[PDB]
């Protein structure tokens, strides 16, 4: 072996790489944007007051005088900090009020409750998925999935985005490995992952074609609605009532409450079976605290609000609706998205050869028009751990609140922003 | 490794007669759960158990059975210590919520009873910031006015407020480094920027007894991972030369980083990292070092900077400086300092700035006027009176349990004391008697430690006065008659 | 993943010791049963348990977070990480020789008890080898 | 009396031998069988001598 002296040469002779590479790109996500005062219709962003476009808020339960008087009693009750876990003297009786109420809501048995909107998928699919398994996933699922699909080491299969030929084809294949195997095959658990309401590209999965696919190749279903919790569906219980799919066929739903119930933290509803396991073997759950009790009374007051009143989803389906049909005919942009989808994309048609110089028209236009007082947003992604990387895209958002009028002046300033930018 | 002021810790071995009789616990628990296996499987008593939907009997059953064994048998028997739901701010005295079981933990059914009064040795509220009242709630409650609660986007599009430049500053001039930045959850802290710093071909030396979120993060990256003794600087030293002289495994090439992974106190064995001796490590070999101070930022040091002020060390040696406001500040939230190019490339590249929501309004005002309080910016001596306390709460409570004869683990100076109990059964005892004789406190098995060594954690606190801490240290000292707990053969 | 370390803990070999003249007094307690064959079924009881304890249960009765390593290894192979010698392993190895070696000399040499009693320590013998890790025979208990 | 020190020696055998978190009757399943093995010992150990 070495001598001692040539183990002091080689430790002293080690020189390591820095902790961080330096970042000499001029790069765009280091200017962040500077927001005055709350982040709502008509707020103020860089010193300059604009139109709001760009926060997913789309019932505008941010700012509804009911929700903060209730969270503002739960305050005055029990304080800011919940101090412990969920399993330590960290529940309280607000956590399991909205734990029932969100298991009324979607008319299901039980639900589970997660203090961050990455955790709870993140952290609910690798409770279910051990090595050796098979995951069937989109191509497009957000980043909250592949990390969750990273952490479970099993075996994941990408599939072309909404192409159920396709998935049909990989299971088929996968049937085949299975007659080859049959040992093996009764232990190998199958799993599919889609996603209610895309946000990389605002379009939606077609549910039935799903259901005939599971029980027909016995795989189970796991669904994530972060877009479409509040949105879609006449009583907004998701995309599983849009298109009149029983609950029972699917296995998980996964949504945070950030977007729609403008409150922080996440949330898992299924048949007791499946859910029961997360409270021991869900790591966000077990090994991080509780949600304050604030945020939690902010949660049921706005399912309250929701339950009262299911007028608000047709009017944000009709604003939905207009803006994209307003949007439609730009010069140098594409739409994407479907009507019935709140947040949607504009792409370039035309790309030059970079990515970074698309990154830097994309941002000339949204900043020629905040400048005229609408607050738009692009898009932001991780291009070295994506799996799939989305093209650069201006992100539009629409919001009930926003009257018709402001619809229409957002969808000329935009045209003729573009066309002067392109051009 | 100079080591200014004694540094005393303790970690009593088993005695024999007690480890043959937990084994002996074990497996008798262990057969009867296969007994009651055995009869549910042939139908002879219905299973309690949810079951699969009809129509999904063909699929491969989702659950390994032999998995949940465990939880089937050993966890049900006693649940009705864990999960108990309060109704009251968790000050010195909570109120709870009481409870009963008619089919052996299974199901539970919520009385009418309040239990009010119960002394709380179990929420953490190491200063005291844990209350209802005061100038703390007041700033919240404006700030809940003025921004609403929550905020809906990610920090780089348009979730990124005012309040939280206000709070990355203050928090920079706190610690003493020179930049910071906050996060949504201290779990989401850790297994959202470890990834970002090491990648494939680095080296991770990381604790025995790391918290769970050190583990995932270090798991998502594709870095190396090795787990040297807890708290064994031989082992440590080992482990680098090891490291630096042979090389990547499969193919003999220099790493590129090698990181170490420590924490500030760990929970559940009370005892606070050897922090000069690996800083001198690090400086001789050339690593990176990852210092979580979760347990330890409020509470220890004259000032409560930290454990980098209970060693008098200096800030800028640490790489990176974790933390959470959860354990001490009274609200949930994470952080992370060190120097400026290392939080600009934090902002640019971590996921949790790009794909996670912001961290909401009032609970960053909460998080200001506690620091606030603490810096001794506020105009009152409230946040020396505090420390003060704790230390001397600290002080008497180890002394009295050490002189009446239990055994104690971790340093001298830590606040969370475990007591051992060493008996599965005693667990469940341990927990009933306890909140029978009008004290709350916590109990851990397997999912936080080893077989032999099963828990109870007490976390004191500058709320406890000294006639809460006499009552319940009577109650503890004849529940250990009643039990027979005192295993210390030393002083009793 | 704990249950690799269980048997290095404090106490484990002892109370394998005394577990084991436990279940050798308890088949004396019987009346009828006389010595030779009382010592026979001691050594044959303690090696099927140890078969079945050690070769045949595989997994963990706790659910692991490496996300199932050891789903399809036993207990031996699951023991110290698949380290093939150590303090504990070589202990478990040695202790049925000894044993054997004992109840061949209080049955005083016949052959009947010999027969049984050979195949019995070379049913639990085989399996300990290092070359026989992680292969089952004729493909039984694979999956 | 004597009823005090044997109520608190019982409540001590069930701590030790995990007999507290089972249910009634698999306390009285395993006491039988233990009764019965410490019967047949000391018949078969008296009878000799
Ligand atoms: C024989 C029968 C035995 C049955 C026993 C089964 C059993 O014990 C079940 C236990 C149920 C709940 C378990 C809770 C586990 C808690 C672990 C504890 O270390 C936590 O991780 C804490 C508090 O949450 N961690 C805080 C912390 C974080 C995260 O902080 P937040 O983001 O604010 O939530 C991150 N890093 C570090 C180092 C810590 O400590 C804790 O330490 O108490």
């Amino acid at each position: 072996d070495l001598t001692v002296k040539e183990k002091e040469e080689l430790i002293e002779e080690w020189q390591p790489e820095p902790l961080v590479p330096p970042v000499p790109k001029d790069h765009p996500a280091l200017n962040y944007n500077i927001v005055s005062g709350p982040p709502s219709h008509k707020t103020v962003v860089n010193g300059k007051e604009c139109i709001n476009f760009a926060s997913f808020n789309f019932l505008g339960l941010l700012d509804n005088p009911r929700v903060k008087a209730a969270a503002l009693a739960s305050l005055k009750k029990y304080g800011v900090g919940t101090c412990g876990p969920r399993g330590f003297y960290g529940t309280f009786d607000v956590h399991l009020d909205l734990e029932d109420r969100l298991a009324k809501f979607m008319k299901t048995e039980e639900a589970i409750i997660y203090s961050y909107g990455f955790a709870t998928i993140a952290s609910a699919i690798p409770a279910y998925s051990k090595r050796g398994d098979i995951v069937f996933v989109d191509r497009a699922a957000c980043f909250a999935i592949q990390k969750g699909l990273q952490a479970s080491r099993s075996d994941i299969k990408l599939f072309k985005h909404n192409d159920m030929a396709d998935l049909e084809r990989l299971l088929k294949e996968q049937e085949i490995e299975d007659q080859k195997n049959p040992r093996k095959a009764r232990v190998t658990r199958r799993f599919i992952v889609v996603e209610g309401l895309y946000m990389n590209t605002g379009t939606i999965c077609p549910l039935p074609e799903l259901v005939k696919l599971k029980y027909k190749y016995k795989a189970r279903i796991f669904l994530e609605e972060s877009l479409s919790f509040g949105v879609l569906g006449e009583h907004g219980r998701g995309v599983t009532e849009h298109y009149g799919i029983n609950i029972d066929d699917i296995d998980l739903i996964s949504a945070n409450m950030e977007n729609a119930l403008a409150s922080i933290g996440g949330f898992c509803c299924g048949r007791s079976f499946v859910i029961d396991h997360q409270r021991l073997s869900g790591q966000g759950y077990c090994f991080s605290a509780s949600l304050p009790p604030l945020l939690a009374a902010a949660a049921i007051e706005a399912l309250n609000i929701m339950e009262e009143n299911p007028g608000i989803f047709a009017v944000l389906k009709e604003k939905c609706g207009q803006i994209h049909k307003a949007l439609q005919g730009i010069s140098g942009l594409k739409v994407v998205g479907e009507s019935l989808s709140p947040a949607f994309h504009l792409q370039l048609e035309e790309s030059t050869g970079s990515r970074e110089q698309d990154v830097r028209l994309l941002q000339e236009i949204v900043d020629q028009c905040m400048n005229r007082s609408i607050a738009l947003t692009q898009a932001r992604y991780l291009e070295k751990e994506e799996k799939c990387l989305p093209p650069p895209s201006i992100r539009v958002v629409v919001t009930v609140e926003q009257t018709e009028e402001e619809l229409e002046r957002a969808a000329s300033t935009i045209k003729e922003v573009a066309q002067a930018v392109l051009l | 490794g100079l080591y200014k002021r004694p540094f005393n810790e303790a970690f009593e071995e088993t005695p024999m007669l007690v480890a043959v009789l937990t084994y002996v616990g074990y497996g008798v628990l262990t057969l009867f759960g296969y007994l009651r296996d055995f009869l549910r499987y042939w139908r002879i008593e219905k299973c309690h158990h949810a079951t699969e939907r009809e129509e999904q009997k063909d699929f491969v059953s989702l659950y390994q059975d032999f998995e949940n064994f465990y939880t089937r048998n050993l966890y049900m028997r006693i649940r009705d210590n864990w999960n108990r739901p309060i109704c009251s701010v968790p000050g010195a005295r909570v109120d709870i919520m009481e409870r009963q079981s008619h089919d052996y933990n299974w199901s539970f059914k919520y009385t009418g009873n309040i239990i009010k009064g119960v002394i709380n040795m179990g929420s953490y509220n190491y200063l005291g910031f844990a209350r209802n009242t005061g100038s703390c709630q007041e700033a919240a409650a404006k700030v809940l006015e003025e921004y609403g609660a929550g905020v809906c986007s990610t920090r780089q599009e348009i979730g990124n407020l005012d309040k939280h430049e206000e709070l990355e500053e203050l928090v920079a001039r706190f610690l003493g480094v020179e930049a910071a930045m906050a996060y949504g959850m201290g779990f989401a802290t850790n297994s959202m920027n470890i990834p970002a710093l090491v990648g494939k071909g680095c080296l991770i030396l990381s604790d025995e007894l790391n918290h769970a979120s050190l583990v995932l993060g270090a798991r998502l990256s594709g870095a190396t991972i090795r787990i040297f003794k807890h708290n064994n600087m031989q082992s440590l030293e080992k482990l680098l030369k090891d490291a630096i002289v042979y090389g990547q495994p499969r193919t003999r090439r220099p790493w590129k980083k090698i990181l170490i992974l420590v924490e500030g106190i760990y929970s559940m064995e009370g005892s606070i990292v050897r922090l000069p001796e690996v800083i001198a490590l690090k400086k001789k070999y050339k690593a990176y070092l990852y210092l979580d101070e979760a347990h330890s930022i409020g509470a220890l040091g004259p000032t409560g900077r930290g454990v980098v002020e209970y060693f008098g060390l200096d800030p800028e040696d640490v790489d990176v400086m974790m933390g959470t406001f959860t354990k001490s500040f009274g609200a949930s939230g994470g952080y992370i300092g060190g120097k400026k190019e290392l939080i600009d490339y934090l902002r640019t590249h971590s996921h949790s700035a790009v794909y996670a929501t912001s961290l909401s309004p009032p609970v960053v005002e909460q998080i200001i006027t506690s620091m606030k309080c603490i810096m001794g910016q506020d105009g009152t001596s409230l946040g020396k009176e505090c420390v003060q306390q704790l230390a001397e709460n600290t002080r008497y409570f180890r002394r009295r349990l050490k002189e009446m004869g239990f055994i104690i683990y971790g340093n001298e100076d830590s606040p969370v004391v475990p007591l051992m109990l060493y008996m599965p059964a005693k667990i469940g005892a341990f927990g009933r008697e306890m909140l029978k004789r009008n004290i709350g406190v916590v109990v851990v098995g397997f999912p936080a430690t080893p077989i032999i060594e099963s828990r109870a954690r007490f976390c004191l606190s500058a709320a406890h006065t000294k006639e809460i801490l006499d009552t319940a240290l009577k109650e503890i000292d004849e529940v250990g008659d009643l039990l027979q707990l005192k295993y210390s053969r030393h002083r009793l | 993943n704990p249950n690799t370390r269980v048997m290095n803990s404090r106490g484990i070999w002892l109370s394998y010791v005394l577990a084991i003249g436990l279940l050798h007094i308890v088949l004396l307690s019987i009346p009828f049963v006389s010595v030779p064959v009382v010592w026979t079924l001691t050594n044959l009881i303690h090696n099927m348990g140890m078969y079945i304890f050690l070769h045949t249960v595989k997994g963990t009765p706790f659910e692991t977070p490496d996300q199932g390593k050891a789903r399809l290894l036993t207990h031996w192979e699951q023991m110290d990480y698949g380290v093939q010698f150590t303090a504990s392993r070589k202990f478990l190895t040695i202790t049925p020789i000894v044993l054997y070696f004992l109840t061949s000399f209080y049955t005083k040499y016949d052959q009947i008890h010999f027969v049984l009693n050979t195949v019995s320590l070379m049913s639990v013998l085989i399996p300990k080898l290092p070359q026989l890790h992680g292969v089952r025979i004729f493909g039984i208990n694979k999956y | 009396r004597a009823w005090k020190q044997m109520s608190w020696f019982y409540y001590q055998y069930l701590l030790v031998t995990a007999l507290y978190m089972l249910e009634p009757w698999e306390r009285t399943v395993f006491n039988s069988m233990l009764v019965s093995i410490v019967g047949m010992a000391l018949y078969t150990g008296y009878v000799f001598m």
